[PDB]
């Protein structure tokens, strides 16, 4: 699974 | 679909490609920003480019008129393989002779194009290091783009849109080595904790 | 930025 960034 | 259809440009980087990149009959076919999800074929004639629109009904394309067609692809080739089949207001033909391939969005060696979210992982991990990276095309999200890194491969997807990349969000980027130049300087953290330092590039070997 | 119809 792909991964996911915030800021 | 590279040698002609270019997923994430506008009707604009469209005619600016078409009158750098081309000739006269050069054409190529991308996204409609009038209504999506149709598709536009943009033509360039005698030194100017031409916008036509091509409707998407979910069972065959067409160009609003015309014969139907299940595929993009086909209705393409048709209208490169019969001419005068398509004229504009003044009954001027409009002719499709030269494809406009898709440009990789870098030359740099660490992006691989075409190249598996498997394919990836298995580059990095029987030939990087930790902190290993490199970018591909997405297959999930044809037009987008991923950032494939060692740490376990992390997968990053990397977004193209209105020419801009951005990683998810945050900062857009004007080109993919902006992208990834500054994000070898200021890791990414991923939501589980993870960062995603960008050591060394894995670059092509060919 | 001008598109077209064929009809």
């Amino acid at each position: 699974i792909y991964a996911t960034i915030d800021d | 679909s590279r040698r002609w259809f270019h997923p994430n440009i506008t009707g604009v980087e469209a005619e600016n490609l078409l009158l750098t990149r081309g000739v006269d009959g050069s054409f190529l076919a991308r996204p409609s920003k009038s209504n999506p999800g149709d598709f536009t074929l943009s033509v360039r004639r005698n030194g100017a480019v031409t916008h036509i629109k091509i409707q998407n009904t979910g069972d065959y394309y067409d160009l609003y008129g015309g014969e139907k067609f299940a595929t993009l692809a086909e209705l393409v080739q048709y209208y490169m393989e019969h001419h005068g089949q398509l004229k504009e207001k003044n009954g001027d033909v409009i002719e499709l002779k030269y494809p406009l391939n898709c440009a990789d969005p870098t030359s740099e060696r660490w992006f691989h194009g075409h190249l598996s979210g498997k394919e990836a992982e298995k580059l990095l991990t029987e030939k990087g290091k930790h902190g290993s990276f490199l970018v591909r095309e997405s297959q999930s999200h044809p037009g987008d783009f991923v950032l494939s890194v060692r740490t376990k491969v992390t997968h990053v997807m990397i977004r193209c849109q209105e020419l801009k990349y951005d990683v998810g969000g945050g900062e857009r980027f004007d080109s993919l080595t902006d992208l990834v130049e500054h994000y070898k300087k200021n890791p990414m953290v991923e939501t589980l904790g993870t960062v995603l330092q960008l050591k060394q590039p894995l670059n092509t070997t060919r």
